[PDB]
């Protein structure tokens, strides 16, 4: 059996699930059907290229883990780390704040901006 | 006191269902893997552990896509042949009374007309063999398609045997199969795995039985979308196949008639020796052991006591009043009304015979307005089958009885690509996700 | 009105412009019609990943306003920062400089390998 | 003549042709006639950007020389530093180590994560 | 080759001319066999 | 009203109203199709 390999973690907990980001990662980019064909490798091109913005605009540019500045608000969860990086599955986290997603880019983002322009405030001292 | 923070992780294992183009994957023919992708020699299945997953046969995009892209394949390989329109000119046709038996007189017709030639200010009269379900009476007779459109033959070249196909899907989503035995193609499937592409389905074009098909591992198999409602078709898997021996003996022979520049058309010369039916044979205890365990899975659903009877098919066209599928290029028709004739109450060698008949001017899909003869086949043809399923349609069905009628169906397409796509579907990946964690940049 | 947002700050001066690049940043990537939006899909991916790999190149990868070492040419230009982030137009500033612009490219390309062959020597020790 | 631009430094050594990096860095991006170049355009992007995820995943994003943690295994080549970066070509080079190539990827790809995990423990503190 | 005649049925001065009523042959299902109909035309359409 | 060069004549001038003028268009004459097969699944409509 090959179990373990590409999406063999899914049914794994978040911590053990969160040391194959890898795997997944690599996978992502690679008559009438050649048509077909291309317009599928434009359609994975284009996403490829969308969640690669939006992983530069927050500031986290070529990392696969990378905890920022923006605070966690107990009103989107009320969990505790003991009961979810050990004790839920990746799956069952996404549907539980599936809801609550575009807000946190938007934080983010927003966050971004300000840590340059202090950054380019100190640089000119 | 909790002081966590968002944290941006890539590469999450979550999926989402979504739809999407497949492609090819594949080992002179109508179903074209020239412009189908190689299949790589080891392919690669990932068993997913303590993943269950939903699954419904009878709401996959892969059954449409299916149909949609054989159609297409279909319509492109007629694309360069000759168009037989100047065949629609008036018939001479008389009884054929050579050496035929008691059932197939007046099957052939042997008919005389005239034709043009490569040049255009010249004609000669030719003769050739037709079926009495090819021509209509107008001692004059025209082809049945006349009076609906002019449409082409099927090249001699190009082979209809069915090559097993493999669909793969594009970078960014998945296959996922169910390996959970005795799944009826509706609910939580436990036993879940990844693949990059699917096993090889043959496009197999049938009706009214399932000929070439996949084997159940465990036991016969009966699924429906609606068992109760009668309007729903269902559909049984045999866990052993039954084999069928089809079979036309005449001795056909072929010859050219040019009817233009670069154009010729071939026609049914005459028949060498005797004339006889075409048929087929079916095992007789192979086929009252299927019934039996058919007949035993079905008092599951329709109660325990009930009486289950099988009958004949009640009617409508030629194509789904009748199993109809083709062999070597000769397209079969055939009268299933000995299998299906009997009735089961809760408590040697003799092989039954379906005589049946060839047609030459065919409507595959369910379109009006496009033919595709087939030129004959020259000498005597045979083959033989796996009966591997069935498709079944309960006739009336109140509560007034307590008997259950089952009849053959058919027709629709849809249900033949239906009963090998069950197990797989296809999602795409969300490697984006969002967590608490302590650290702070 | 939607007076803010994309293309908003286009009137407005150069210093109140720099705060809502993001805006810009986000939309640059998003049968016989069929193959007219296709052909015209096809050059958005092309245009943003040029423009990604000249940021790339220079050094400054996944960032905003990324200050670098080439010294500002007085011959280029002779107006002030008085007089330019808060009394001009981004628009009015790219007329002006629309004549010199690929020099200083060239020198941010020339400036940003001496650094990395400094980086790898002072990391050789 | 044109002698240096684009290739010119193929016949170089080493260590000549490791100072002119960007002129082959540039160049990597740029009725039936049509259809073959725009073929050939999707294979060139879909080329790029396997080349782009596959610096990015060992953590050199955005670097034209980045030396990384993984050690250099004697097995695979014993030839010195002194006969190489002055005594020999790139083509050469890869021509001997062309067997070698995938296991010193997989290398750095399982040194990144650690790499990774260890700055969050870090900063956890 | 049609072969025409003016329409007098019920017209009035100004539209004296404009409608033409031809008769021709034509072919039909078979390519053996021939057909004579006949149809209206305008004057814009017909040329002698 | 516009026009790329009012001066010269060869130039169309586009005008453009404030308020729209109703105007109201008719054919009284009662007409009447028939289909003529002029082959295998080909139907010529003619007024009849
Ligand atoms: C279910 O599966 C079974 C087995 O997998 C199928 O049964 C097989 O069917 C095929 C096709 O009918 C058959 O192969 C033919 O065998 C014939 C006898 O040996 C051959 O003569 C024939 O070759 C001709 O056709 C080819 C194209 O198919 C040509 O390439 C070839 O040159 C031959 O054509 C010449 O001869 C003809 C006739 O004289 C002439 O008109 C031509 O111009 C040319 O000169 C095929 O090879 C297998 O033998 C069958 N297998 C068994 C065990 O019997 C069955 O059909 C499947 N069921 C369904 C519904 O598809
Ligand atoms: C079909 O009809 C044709 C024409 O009548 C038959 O061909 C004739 O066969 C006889 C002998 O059987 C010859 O003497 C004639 O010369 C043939 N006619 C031509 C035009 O060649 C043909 O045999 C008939 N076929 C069958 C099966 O009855
Ligand atoms: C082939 O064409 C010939 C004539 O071109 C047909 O013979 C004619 O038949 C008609 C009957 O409708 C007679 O009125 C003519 O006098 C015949 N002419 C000649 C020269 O014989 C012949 O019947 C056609 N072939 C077939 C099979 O119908
Ligand atoms: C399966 O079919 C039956 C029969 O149509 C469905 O039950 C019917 O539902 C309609 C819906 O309005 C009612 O009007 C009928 O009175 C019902 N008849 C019976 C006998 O129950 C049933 O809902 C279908 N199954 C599902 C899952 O929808
Ligand atoms: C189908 O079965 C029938 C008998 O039910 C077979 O008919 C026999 O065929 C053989 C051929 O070798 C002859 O020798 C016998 O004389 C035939 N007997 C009868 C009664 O017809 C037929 O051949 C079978 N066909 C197939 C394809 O299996
Ligand atoms: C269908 O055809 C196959 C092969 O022609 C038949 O299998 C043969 O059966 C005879 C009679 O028992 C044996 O002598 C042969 O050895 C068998 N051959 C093979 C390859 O198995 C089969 O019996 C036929 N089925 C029917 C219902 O007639
Ligand atoms: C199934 O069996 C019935 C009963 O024999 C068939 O009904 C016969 O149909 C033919 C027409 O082809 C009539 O001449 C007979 O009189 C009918 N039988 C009776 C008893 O009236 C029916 O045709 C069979 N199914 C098929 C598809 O043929
Ligand atoms: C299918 O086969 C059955 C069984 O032979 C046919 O039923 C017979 O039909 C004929 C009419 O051609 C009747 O004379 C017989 O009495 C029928 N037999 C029985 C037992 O009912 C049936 O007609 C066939 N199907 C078709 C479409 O012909
Ligand atoms: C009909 O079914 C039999 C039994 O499943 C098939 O014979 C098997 O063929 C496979 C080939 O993939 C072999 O691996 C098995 O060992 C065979 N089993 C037996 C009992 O012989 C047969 O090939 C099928 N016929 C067709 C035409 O598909
Ligand atoms: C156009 O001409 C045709 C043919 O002359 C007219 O149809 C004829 O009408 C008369 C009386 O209405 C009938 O007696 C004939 O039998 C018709 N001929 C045919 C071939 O059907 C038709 O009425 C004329 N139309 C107009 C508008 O004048
Ligand atoms: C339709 O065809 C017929 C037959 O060709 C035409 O009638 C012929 O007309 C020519 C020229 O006027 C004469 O030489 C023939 O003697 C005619 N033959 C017959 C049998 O009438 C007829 O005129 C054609 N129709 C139209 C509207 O032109
Ligand atoms: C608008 O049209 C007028 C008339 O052509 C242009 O004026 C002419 O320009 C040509 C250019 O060689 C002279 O030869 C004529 O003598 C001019 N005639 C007059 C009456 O001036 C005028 O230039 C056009 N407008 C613009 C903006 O080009
Ligand atoms: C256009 O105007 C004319 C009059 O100038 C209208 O003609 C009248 O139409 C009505 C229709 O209901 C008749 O009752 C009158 O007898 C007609 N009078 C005259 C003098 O022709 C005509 O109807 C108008 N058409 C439209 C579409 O408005
Ligand atoms: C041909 O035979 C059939 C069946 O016996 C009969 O109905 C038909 O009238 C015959 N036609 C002839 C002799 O032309
Ligand atoms: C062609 O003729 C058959 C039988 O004469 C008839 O059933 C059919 O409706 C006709 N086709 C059309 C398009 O009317
Ligand atoms: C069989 O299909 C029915 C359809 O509703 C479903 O409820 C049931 O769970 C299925 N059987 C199994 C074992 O999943
Ligand atoms: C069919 O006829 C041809 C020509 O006479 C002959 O060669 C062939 O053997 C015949 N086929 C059979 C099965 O008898
Ligand atoms: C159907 O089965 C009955 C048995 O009751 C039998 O008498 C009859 O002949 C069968 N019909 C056919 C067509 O085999
Ligand atoms: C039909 O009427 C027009 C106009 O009155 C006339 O010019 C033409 O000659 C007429 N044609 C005839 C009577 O054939
Ligand atoms: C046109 O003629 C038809 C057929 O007589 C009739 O039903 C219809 O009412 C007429 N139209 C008008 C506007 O009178």
């Amino acid at each position: 059996a090959v179990f373990l390999g590409f999406l063999g973690a899914a049914g794994s907990t978040m911590g053990a699930a969160s040391m194959t980001l890898t795997v997944q990662a690599r996978n992502l980019l690679s008559t009438v059907w050649g048509i077909k064909q291309l317009q599928a490798r434009v359609l994975a091109v284009e996403r490829y290229l969308r969640d690669q913005q939006l992983l530069g605009i927050w500031g986290c540019s070529g990392k696969l883990i990378c905890c920022t500045n923006v605070p966690w608000n107990s009103s989107w969860s009320n969990r505790n780390l003991s009961e979810i990086w050990d004790n839920m599955t990746w799956l069952q986290w996404d549907k539980e704040i599936s809801n609550y997603t575009q807000i946190i880019y938007g934080l983010l983002e927003e966050s971004q901006n300000q840590q340059e322009k202090n950054e380019q405030d100190l640089l000119a001292l | 006191a909790e002081n966590l923070w968002v944290t941006v992780y890539y590469g999450v294992p979550v999926w989402k269902d979504a739809e999407t183009t497949l492609f090819c994957a594949s080992d002179h023919n109508v179903w074209a893997t020239h412009a189908c992708v190689p299949t790589d020699p080891n392919p690669q299945e990932i068993h997913l552990e303590n993943v269950t997953e939903e699954f419904n046969m009878w709401k996959n995009n892969m059954v449409e896509q299916m149909h949609t892209d054989i159609i297409s394949l279909w319509d492109q390989s007629l694309k360069p042949c000759v168009k037989l329109t100047p065949l629609c000119v008036t018939l001479q046709c008389t009884n054929v009374t050579n050496n035929i038996t008691d059932d197939m007189r007046g099957e052939l017709k042997n008919c005389s007309f005239n034709m043009t030639t490569e040049l255009r200010d010249k004609k000669q009269k030719v003769y050739s063999l037709f079926y009495r379900l090819d021509v209509v009476q107008i001692k004059e007779y025209r082809l049945i398609n006349c009076n609906t459109s002019a449409c082409t033959q099927a090249c001699p070249k190009v082979s209809f045997e069915p090559i097993p196909i493999h669909y793969c899907a594009p970078a960014g989503f998945a296959i996922l199969k169910c390996k959970d035995k005795k799944f009826n193609g509706t609910g939580p499937c436990p036993s879940v795995s990844t693949v990059q592409c699917t096993h090889g389905i043959k496009p197999v074009v049938s009706t009214q039985l399932l000929l070439n098909g996949s084997l159940a591992e465990e036991e016969v198999m009966i699924r429906s979308e609606n068992i109760t409602n009668n309007a729903k078709n269902i559909l049984v898997q045999f866990n052993t196949p039954v084999q069928i021996n089809c079979t036309r003996p005449n001795n056909n022979t072929r010859k050219s008639i040019r009817i233009g520049p670069g154009q010729a058309f071939y026609a049914t010369g005459d028949i060498i020796g005797d004339i006889r039916q075409a048929h087929c044979n079916v095992s007789k205890a192979t086929w009252n052991e299927t019934l039996g365990k058919v007949v035993k899975q079905l008092r599951k659903h329709f109660g325990n006591n009930t009486i289950i009877r099988f009958a004949n098919s009640s009617g409508g066209d030629l194509e789904v009043t009748t199993h109809s599928f083709n062999c070597g290029g000769e397209f079969f028709y055939c009268n299933t009304s000995g299998l299906f004739n009997s009735t089961w109450i809760s408590n040697s060698n003799d092989s039954i015979t379906l005589p049946c008949r060839i047609k030459q001017i065919i409507n595959m899909w369910q379109r009006i307005g496009q033919c595709m003869y087939a030129p004959p086949i020259q000498g005597v043809i045979r083959c033989v089958s796996n009966i591997t399923g069935l498709i079944l349609t309960r006739d009336g069905g109140s509560t007034n009885s307590t008997t259950e009628t089952f009849r053959p169906g058919g027709g629709d397409m849809r249900d033949n690509w239906r009963s090998e796509l069950y197990k797989y579907k296809v999602v795409k990946i969300e490697p984006l996700g969002v967590a608490p964690t302590r650290c702070k940049r």
